[PDB]
RNA sequence: CCGACCCGUCUUGAAACACGGACCAAGGAGUCUAACACGUGCGCGAGUCGGGGGCUCGCACGAAAGCCGCCGUGGCGCAAUGAAGGUGAAGGCCGGCGCGCUCGCCGGCCGAGGUGGGAUCCCGAGGCCUCUCCAGUCCGCCGAGGGCGCACCACCGGCCCG
């Protein structure tokens, strides 16, 4: 279950990192990299993640399937959205708000989906 | 684990939890069970009476092979057989006993603590009690002896 | 300054499970939440003793707790303890029981489901009665721990039936000077 | 169904409403009738001295039931028998301060207490100012400031205070329930007094500030709140 | 039978006051008609 | 220091009141003392038999056994910084009932009557003893004659 | 500018005209074993434990780990008391008979007794409801009282051995 993975790993894990008074954690599927039972990518049914796309153009935005939890390499479903930032903003609310998967990270994945986008248009001096 | 003891945690402390006044000498008041008659007179006889002396007959080698009687009570005596012996004997009209040796399961006297159920049974030991011949004969149960 | 007295100021109680058992923390949490968002007592109580030790949470025997379901007024309740249960061989018809525990003995277990009885932990227990009700909150005996024997008053002093600490049990350990007035006294 | 249950529920706060604009209006009311009360009292000694100055006799006032006991020694150096008192009297700190019932037991308490308080009779002002400013409720083992009348109410209305004004009449003129009103009350903290003692190792009567001093505890309790 | 002896003796049968009132008033079930009746009268109005 | 004898110090204690010598009073053989009562250890010195110890001496307790000459009573004795039940065996000469307990009954005789009577017929009556409360307000005549003036005394030297 | 005696140590009392300390670096002091007792954690549970031995490619790890069950011998516990011969822990209720003689043989049930407290649980008079009333269905909540009483305490009983 999530809560018995979660008592397991919440301070025995390889992406735990703890230094200067603070806890973060860095399995590929979290959101805000906090170390915490709600923002834990691997230990739940279904999660959702924000990765930027291969190339510096576009998001990942990553899903987990009802079927496969316990088969890791059919586990997640990826798409790519490299449309303009108010569009693919709607698309991940629509996928979250209206899919109704885990509602709680709707603004914690657009934060980290505004993020993203912000870090791909060119640096200014 | 070292480092769940006092000892780390008490570095800095000059007495090292032993007191700046009487501090932590060699041996204080004798070695061992030092004086137990004079100064520790008090100790001994509140927490060991009966600790001075000698009472009753001195046994030269003594086997305690000789004295091995292990003890059985009737509480426990169905535990010797299998859960089958006992129902199968219970539902049969017949009035066949079921006969259970004690000395078999590891056992040489009988007591008689606890109620037996309410069906005859067949003991065999090397001795029993009073109590325990009085409560087997009530429930239809007979006792014979082994040797 | 005021004047109060600081010594007892701190109470020495348990709040949480010194064990790391991770299965016995969830449970922890399922019924710290019960005892917080209900009004049945009956949560706290079960609350409180999670946080014993073993030592506070003795085995309770299976003739006990069928001579406890056995009084009237008892009849379908389903029985609760916090603990161990322990099978005895002195019993022989054992009738149906509905027995909620944090630890049952395989042979207990297995006498219990024979004779018809359900077992349910504590996690069905809490979807089955939240409020806890029609349950029979039993323990076990808490004071029938060997170490009992030895507390009480001192072994030499009068009116004292306390278990001296002997190293082996014989005539020619402690039995002469204090305990026979044949020699000194016997107090 | 929206309207209906939000029909029910305007009923429910008109209600609560309605109810809030009853219990104000008592609580003005029995504030109406104690000003009353008061004024009652403070005419009718003035004319019952009055009458005894025309007959030519005269007339003793009944012996005062309210003090105030403050604390003014430290707690260096307290004898077990005078420290066992002010405990008892939940006087645990220098300027604090409570209200006794007088009687012949609590007389003999303040007595033995004597080097250690000083006490006296307040009058109506003086009440007023310490429970307004300075009034403080033991709810639930807590010392939460008296800021709305509602705490009041939710520990004390088995007994009929309800308000600030309740509580006064009750401390003033002893009530039934004044062992539960005055153990109700934090014990008041009152600071320094402003312009000095005079000497406090010794008794009012030998020019010190310890002991009795009938009503001269008003003009400590001006300069000390 | 003390009891029943008992038992058969025991079924042997058969101004305003304005600050008064306002307390009654103010009792939260004891005048829920009484506040009612006066809301009433708050909004509704009628001659004669 | 101090001898450790059973009856040091006991020279005015133990002894009989100014002209109260002689034969005992045979009142006291025939008090009835029963279980649970109440009585105060006197311990006369007239005899010597079954004599309290100076320590019980004045001390107050509770009757538990009752024999042909005396009875056994357990009393509160503190020692030290513990107060533990002591039971001595005093013969009937050293106790007398308790005045207090036994007006402790009368009161209660009467205040369970008095909840019974003023129930019956209506009333409410004061039960608790309250203790003694301020004087009320009350005036005080002259009667045509004024109060009379004192004066100190000028000292003179008494002797 | 204000306050400020040199630390450590023994002592009722140290800044002492009490002892040690010139300064600096490195080293330096409640450990391990055995036996107990208690508390705590874990597993099993009236049983528990293979630690000795044996069995598995002879061995980097692995001198580990795994297994034995007619390898449980044995240790500790499940019975105590007596010096020893030894002995050894079940009564409650209902019936006829001697004599229901303070009484023995049975019959039937039940199975560690009873008293007072005892968290908890159960029953529960009666109340809380809507725009309303007489008309009654479903469960929820508050609750005077009553009952079964965990562990534990105190006492009275009962049984075992000298
Ligand atoms: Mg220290
Ligand atoms: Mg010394
Ligand atoms: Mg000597
Ligand atoms: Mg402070
Ligand atoms: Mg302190
Ligand atoms: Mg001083
Ligand atoms: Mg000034
Ligand atoms: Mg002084
Ligand atoms: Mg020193
Ligand atoms: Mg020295
Ligand atoms: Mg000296
Ligand atoms: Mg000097
Ligand atoms: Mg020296
Ligand atoms: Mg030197
Ligand atoms: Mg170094
Ligand atoms: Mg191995
Ligand atoms: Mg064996
Ligand atoms: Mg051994
Ligand atoms: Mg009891
Ligand atoms: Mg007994």
């Amino acid at each position: 279950s999530a809560h018995l993975q979660w008592m397991v790993v919440r301070n025995c894990s390889s992406f735990l990192i703890k230094r200067n008074k603070q806890t973060y954690s860095t399995e590929p599927n979290n959101l805000k990299a906090r170390n915490s039972f709600r923002y834990n990518g691997l230990i739940h049914r279904k999660t959702v993640g924000v990765e930027p796309a291969a190339d510096g153009k576009g998001v990942v935005v990553v899903i987990k399937r009802r079927s496969g939890q316990r088969k890791p390499a059919t586990s997640y479903v990826r798409t790519t959205i490299n449309k303009n930032a108010r569009a693919t903003l709607s698309s991940i609310r629509h996928m979250i708000r209206k899919n109704k998967y885990r509602p709680d990270l709707r603004m914690a994945a657009i934060r980290r989906a505004s993020a993203i986008l912000r870090s791909q248009k060119p640096v200014m001096v | 684990p070292s480092r769940l003891r006092k000892t780390r945690k008490l570095r800095g402390h000059v007495s090292h939890g032993h007191g700046r006044i009487g501090k932590h000498r060699k041996h204080p008041g004798g070695r061992g069970n030092a004086g137990g008659l004079h100064h520790h007179r008090i100790n001994f006889d509140k927490y060991h009476p009966g600790y001075f002396g000698k009472v009753g007959m001195k046994h030269y080698h003594l086997k305690r092979n000789q004295s091995f009687c292990p003890t059985v009570n009737l509480d426990k005596l169905w535990t010797l057989v299998s859960e089958q012996t006992r129902v199968n004997a219970a539902k049969n009209k017949t009035g066949a006993a079921p006969i259970i040796d004690v000395v078999r399961s590891g056992y040489y006297k009988v007591l008689g603590k606890g109620k037996l159920p309410k069906q005859p049974v067949i003991v065999k030991a090397k001795f029993f009690s009073r109590r325990a011949e009085e409560k087997i004969k009530s429930v239809g149960g007979a006792c014979v002896l082994v040797a | 300054g005021v004047d109060i007295r600081h010594n007892k100021d701190r109470k020495v109680r348990r709040k949480e499970p010194k064990s790391q058992d991770i299965y016995l923390r969830l449970l922890v949490k399922l019924y710290r939440f019960l005892a917080r968002r209900t009004n049945s007592t009956f949560n706290q109580v079960v609350l409180k003793r999670l946080f014993m030790s073993r030592t506070n949470r003795p085995p309770l025997s299976l003739s006990r707790m069928i001579r406890k379901m056995k009084l009237p007024g008892r009849e379908n309740k389903t029985a609760v303890v916090v603990g161990t249960i322990t099978d005895d061989v002195r019993v022989q018809e054992v009738p149906k029981l509905k027995v909620c525990a944090l630890r049952v003995t395989s042979r207990a277990r297995s006498r219990i489901l024979r004779a018809g009885g359900k077992i349910l932990t504590f996690d069905q227990l809490a979807l089955d009665s939240p409020k806890g009700c029609g349950t029979v909150l039993l323990s076990g005996p808490r004071k029938g721990r060997e170490v009992y024997r030895h507390f009480g008053k001192a072994p030499g002093t009068p009116h004292s039936h306390t278990k001296p600490y002997v190293r082996s049990k014989g005539r020619k350990f402690e039995r002469a000077r204090g305990r026979r007035a044949s020699r000194g006294y016997k107090n | 169904n929206f309207a209906e249950l939000k029909i029910k529920r305007l009923r429910k706060k008109f209600a609560q409403k309605m109810l809030r604009k009853a219990r104000r209006k008592l609580i003005y009311e029995k504030a109406k009738h104690y000003h009353k009360e008061y004024r009652q009292m403070y005419r009718t000694e003035i004319r019952m001295a009055r009458m005894a100055r025309k007959a030519g006799n005269f007339y003793v006032p009944a012996e005062p039931k309210l003090a105030f006991v403050i604390r003014i020694r430290g707690i260096n150096g307290v004898s077990p028998k005078v420290r066992k008192v002010l405990q008892l009297l939940r006087l645990r700190q220098i300027f604090n301060g409570t209200f006794v019932k007088l009687n012949k037991a609590s007389i003999n308490m303040l007595r033995i207490v004597e080097p250690y308080i000083a006490w006296g009779y307040p009058n109506l002002k003086s009440v007023n100012e310490l429970i307004y400013k300075r009034g403080y409720g033991k709810i639930n083992k807590k010392r939460i400031a008296l800021t709305d009348n509602a705490l009041i109410a939710r520990s004390l209305g088995k007994y009929g205070i309800i308000c600030m004004e309740d509580l006064i009449h009750e401390i003033y003129t002893v009530g039934k329930r004044f062992k539960e009103a005055n153990n109700f009350l934090w014990p008041f903290k009152l600071s320094s007094p402003r312009g000095g003692m005079k000497k406090k190792t010794t008794h009012f009567v030998e020019g010190g500030d310890a002991g009795n001093r009938e009503d001269q505890i008003n003009r400590l309790i001006r300069r000390m709140n | 039978k003390a009891m029943s002896a008992r038992a058969e003796a025991i079924k042997a049968l058969v101004v305003s006051r304005k600050l008064d009132r306002l307390a009654y008033i103010a009792h939260p079930k004891l005048g829920k008609r009484a506040r009612a009746r006066i809301a009433k009268g708050l909004r509704l109005c009628r001659p004669k | 220091t101090n001898t450790k004898g059973k009856r040091r110090g006991t020279r005015y204690m133990f002894s009989r009141p100014f002209r109260k010598h002689g034969v005992v009073p045979l009142a006291t053989y025939m008090r009835i003392y029963k279980k649970g009562d109440i009585v105060d250890i006197k311990g006369m010195g007239t005899v010597q038999k079954g004599m309290p110890h100076k320590c019980y001496h004045g001390k107050t307790g509770r009757v538990y056994n009752v024999t042909q000459h005396a009875v056994g009573i357990v009393v509160n004795k503190q020692v030290k910084g513990k107060i533990l039940a002591k039971r001595i065996n005093v013969r009937i000469e050293h106790i007398k009932h308790s005045k207090s307990r036994d007006s402790f009954l009368k009161r209660v005789k009467e205040n369970d009557q008095k909840k019974k009577e003023a129930k019956e017929k209506g009333t409410w009556v004061q039960l608790k003893r309250q203790p003694a409360p301020p004087r009320e307000a009350h005036f005080v005549r002259t009667n045509g004659k004024e109060p009379e003036l004192l004066e100190p005394i000028p000292y003179e030297f008494m002797a």
